[PDB]
């Protein structure tokens, strides 16, 4: 956390701090990304909502996913909403589990496994070629998208061969990405939802109103036996405050 | 009310030539253009790949580039063209946002994206002129 | 425009320093507008000129 | 007399705003997605001769 | 006319524009078509299949609504789908199969040489002869990690197929923007009936939303704001109408008075051929201002 | 917390939540407690009597 | 401005015309309808 | 100690505008406890098993 004197232009502010951020990017590891905070202050959290399933049909892992790519994108459109934070759920994780006896038997080092893994999930092209009058674009498969596909990865390959397939040293199963935050609703159970955050200084009432109008529209596209319960709505205190004092003054 | 200006006809004239000397210099020195800037307010984020395809140019680069951008302040639309070779992303703000402030804000999340795209790819911040900007074409 | 304007005036006033009155009357009004645009920036696009 | 204008105000000829004249001209077509780079530089020389 | 008639050729529809306005035209990522429907989607299949539903519906819903789901898809492509199993038997990382699809087949630059404040690029590829055609390409020579000499066909199936010429997207998500439009009618009434109609009998696939745009979004703010301005502009006007002589009778009369003048004015348009744009509105404003002046000075007399 | 007859909705966040604001480990239990309007459901019982 | 244009007058016309036509029409209006309307207003 | 014992992600797969992560680790059974961890199987550069 970086702090300035009161009343420094907030945007000027964040711009200055950013100055030396670029100098730092190359000095930290790959898995590490340095992120500039949202735009709203701590006060910013407005509309908290949860994503429950009415039944069992829709998967816990499936929800976090539903809220992450479809929803978070619908609600980041509204004018003054800064970022829409996702909470809870499970992150669908393609998981390759190695077996120490299998490795030994084939003498394929972990480094060997990681090197091919990084090396078999990429897609590329190579210019066009003037067949007919039109030039046809040249492309080539390469992305993963089948568990079976994870299996058929090559490790130890030989001529007049046979080869070792990843399926020969690991069990590839979809799992739940190590959890770093768990959203829940009552006894209703573990449930992922998203928090809405208000880009500093902008009528919270207005933003929420917009959000409530978006969610009403979306429920139409929602799956079967799942709904958007509002967990919290800053709006109401906004209201309750206004009605109370508006009535006082007349009185 | 008008008459209070006649007790000093000299005043308005000397006032008037204040306008004369001042007039001639403000009007003449100033910029002359045909048409008004009116593309809109935006940053033109271009990326460059030598040769590929739309599935891969979007998947590989403009995905990293459009997605980080949704979050930057002032962004109304993060719409962009992605195509064989290059990936242009256009970011739009409300009218009259300070243009330089503007481009500065968009840049905020550009650094986050540089490491996530391939080597051959460089994400370029548009020029400074608007579409109107093209003046002198020579061969 | 100014001379034609002035010519017409002359006919309706049988001549006069109307032209002089014209150089004072409109050129200064043009001048104030030129100043004001500068205050709020803007470009001297064809219409501003139009 | 006002009725006479209502006639024109309801019909109002047609077309809105002006397409302004610049001393030069830009030629841009609806062109088809895929073509050779060879054919392109060709179907441009010809175009620049016609 | 002479030009558009002079240069005629196939596949080429001729459009002629002035410099400034044109260059302005290519950056503004705008949808000219008065109306336009942005259909957001998680995957392309949903949005495009849906996009055609809107061609038929735009045509049926009263209005000369020309609907084009997408003029996009029109690229021709060569699809090298790499057979991981057949590449595996040869112990090739898909990465390396691609090495022949990228550097060899196409020719990605592999470095640039300096000549002082200069920098020209270095290209590394198989000869023209091995890239001439899909067939030439089915026999691409690949030299395996085990010096096993082979052809691209052994490691993958190369087919041909039409595809995306370009991809447009609204906010990281792929959305097809259809261009539907009628002309010279404020299509505000044409949108709502259409939006409910689609909602009643044509359904959207889960993981998808839909929005409209173009000009339509424009007027509602402008027109509405203009209309508000006529009360605002009149109310401030009346106050400044009976200020010189004190009484509202005259203020009433000025309002009755201007429209007549506008009348004689517009009528000039027909004479010369001029059409009414915001420019004529601006003219009109000038006219109303000048007549109001005399009304005041003449009333005093 | 749900037992309490005054409370309406409850939401359990035990960790951080995808915003650079929330900096909460997994021991950090933060639950938003929506409180039912006051015609419901109790006499006496004040906000502080609730706490 | 109405019968000639070297460069950039397609716009002025649109705003100009209303004045001429309205100005054959506006003065006439003044000549006649200040009185008739004032004596009718009382 | 990193990929095997814990399980740092080694890549993310695309499913269009989606991106789920890939984890590569030794089974639960070899990470259960410090003891389970004192016997972590390491296969040396010389196929020396330890
Ligand atoms: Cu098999
Ligand atoms: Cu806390």
């Amino acid at each position: 956390y970086v702090i300035f004197e009161d009343g420094t232009d907030p945007y000027w502010a964040r711009s200055r701090v950013l100055e030396y951020l670029n100098q730092v990017q190359g000095k930290l590891p790959a898995g590490v990304s340095a992120e500039l905070g949202p735009d709203a202050t701590g006060v910013g959290w407005i509309y908290e909502y949860a994503l429950v399933d009415r039944s069992g049909k829709h998967d816990l892992a499936d929800l976090r996913s539903l809220q992450d790519w479809f929803l978070k994108y619908e609600l980041k459109t509204i004018p003054d909403v800064a970022e829409v934070a996702s909470v809870g759920g499970v992150v669908k994780e393609y998981q390759v589990v190695i077996d120490p006896q299998r490795l030994a038997q084939y003498g394929i080092s972990l480094a060997e496994v990681k090197s091919a893994l990084d090396a078999s999930n990429q897609e590329a092209g190579g210019s066009s070629i003037e067949l007919a009058e039109a030039e046809y674009m040249v492309r080539a498969s390469g992305y993963l998208q089948t568990l079976d596909d994870f299996n058929h990865i090559v490790l130890k390959a030989s001529e007049n061969g046979v080869p070792v397939y990843l399926r020969d040293v690991a069990k590839v199963q979809i799992g739940p990405e190590m959890r770093r935050g768990i959203a829940e609703l009552n006894g209703e159970g573990e449930v992922a939802g998203g928090v809405v955050i208000l880009r500093s200084g902008k009528n919270a009432r207005e933003v929420i109103a917009a959000v409530k109008d978006k969610l009403e529209t979306l429920k139409s596209s929602l799956p079967e036996g799942v709904e958007i319960v509002t967990t919290y709505d800053r709006s109401q205190l906004i209201d309750r405050a206004i009605d109370n004092l508006s009535g006082k003054l007349l009185e | 009310i008008i008459r209070r200006s006649v007790a000093n006809r000299f005043l308005v004239l000397m006032g008037a030539l204040f306008l004369s000397i001042w007039g001639t210099w403000t009007i003449i020195n100033t910029p002359v253009d045909a048409l008004p800037d009116l593309s809109d307010v935006q940053v033109i984020i271009k990326t460059s790949y030598p040769g590929q395809a739309p599935q891969i140019v979007e998947n590989q680069v403009t995905y990293p580039l459009t997605t980080t951008m949704l979050s930057v302040p002032g962004a109304k639309t993060v719409r962009g063209f992605s195509q064989f070779g290059d990936s242009y992303v256009y970011v739009i703000f409300e009218d009259g946002t300070d243009p330089y402030w503007a481009r500065s804000r968009v840049l905020e999340y550009l650094n986050q994206v540089q490491g996530k795209l391939p080597a051959g790819v460089s994400a370029e911040l548009g020029p400074d002129a608007t579409g109107v900007g093209w003046i002198y074409e020579y061969a | 425009e100014f001379i034609v304007v002035a010519v017409v005036c002359a006919l309706f006033l049988w001549h006069v320093r109307s032209a002089l009155v014209a150089i004072i009357s409109l050129p200064l009004g043009l001048c104030i507008a030129f100043i004001v645009m500068h205050f709020q920036g803007l470009n001297a696009n064809i219409m501003s000129l139009g | 007399s006002v009725l006479t204008v209502l006639w024109p105000l309801n019909k109002v000829g047609g077309e809105f705003l002006p397409q302004i004249n610049e001393g030069d001209l830009l030629y841009m077509p609806s062109t088809l997605p895929g073509i050779s780079a060879a054919e392109a530089a060709s179907m441009l020389q010809k175009t620049d001769k016609l | 006319e002479e030009l558009d008639n002079t240069v005629r050729l196939p596949g080429l529809a001729n459009l002629w524009v002035p410099p400034i306005r044109n260059r302005i035209d290519m950056l503004s990522t705008g949808i000219k078509s008065p109306i336009g429907i942005k259909v957001s989607g998680t995957v392309l299949a949903d949005i495009d299949a849906m996009a055609e539903q809107i061609e038929e519906v735009a045509r049926t819903v009263p209005g000369v609504a020309s609907a084009l789901a997408e003029r996009l898809e029109g690229g021709r492509y060569i699809n090298v789908e790499i057979n991981r199993e057949k590449a595996a038997r040869y112990g090739m990382t898909v990465a390396d199969v691609q090495l022949f699809v990228t550097s060899a087949v196409g020719g990605a630059m592999v470095g640039e040489t300096v000549e002082g404040i200069a920098r020209y690029p270095i290209n590394l590829r198989y000869p023209q002869s091995w890239r001439d055609s899909p067939q030439a390409l089915r026999q691409l020579p690949i030299l395996t990690p085990m010096k096993q000499q082979i052809t691209l066909a052994d490691v993958a199936d190369i087919k041909v197929s039409t595809g995306p010429s370009m991809l447009k997207t609204e906010n990281a998500r792929p959305t097809s923007w259809i261009y539907i439009d009628a002309r010279d009618r404020d299509m505000v009434s044409v949108v709502h009936d259409l939006q409910k109609a689609i909602a009643e009998k044509v359904q959207l696939k889960p993981g998808t939303s839909v929005a409209f745009s173009g000009q339509f979004e424009l007027l509602e703010r402008a027109n509405h704001k203009l209309k508000l301005m006529v009360p605002m502009t009149l109310m401030i006007i009346f106050v400044l109408l009976y200020l010189a002589f004190r009484r509202v009778g005259e203020a009433l009369l000025i309002i009755s008075s201007v429209p007549f003048a506008l009348v004689g004015g517009i009528w000039l348009l027909w004479w010369m051929g001029f059409h009414l744009s915001v420019a004529t509105g601006t003219g009109f404003i000038a006219l109303a201002g000048v007549a109001a002046e005399f009304g005041v000075v003449m009333l005093m007399y | 917390i749900m037992s309490v007859p005054e409370v309406a909705r409850v939401f359990g966040k035990t960790g951080k939540a995808e915003t650079a604001t929330d900096s909460a480990p997994l021991e950090m239990v933060e639950t938003t407690i929506q409180l039912k309007p006051q015609e419901q459901w109790r006499p006496g019982m004040t906000m502080d009597k609730i706490i | 401005i109405l019968w000639g244009t070297g460069a950039g007058s397609e716009v002025m016309s649109r705003i100009a015309a209303p004045m001429i036509g309205g100005m054959i029409t506006a003065p006439l209006l003044s000549l006649f309808i200040i009185p008739a309307a004032y004596k009718l207003m009382w």
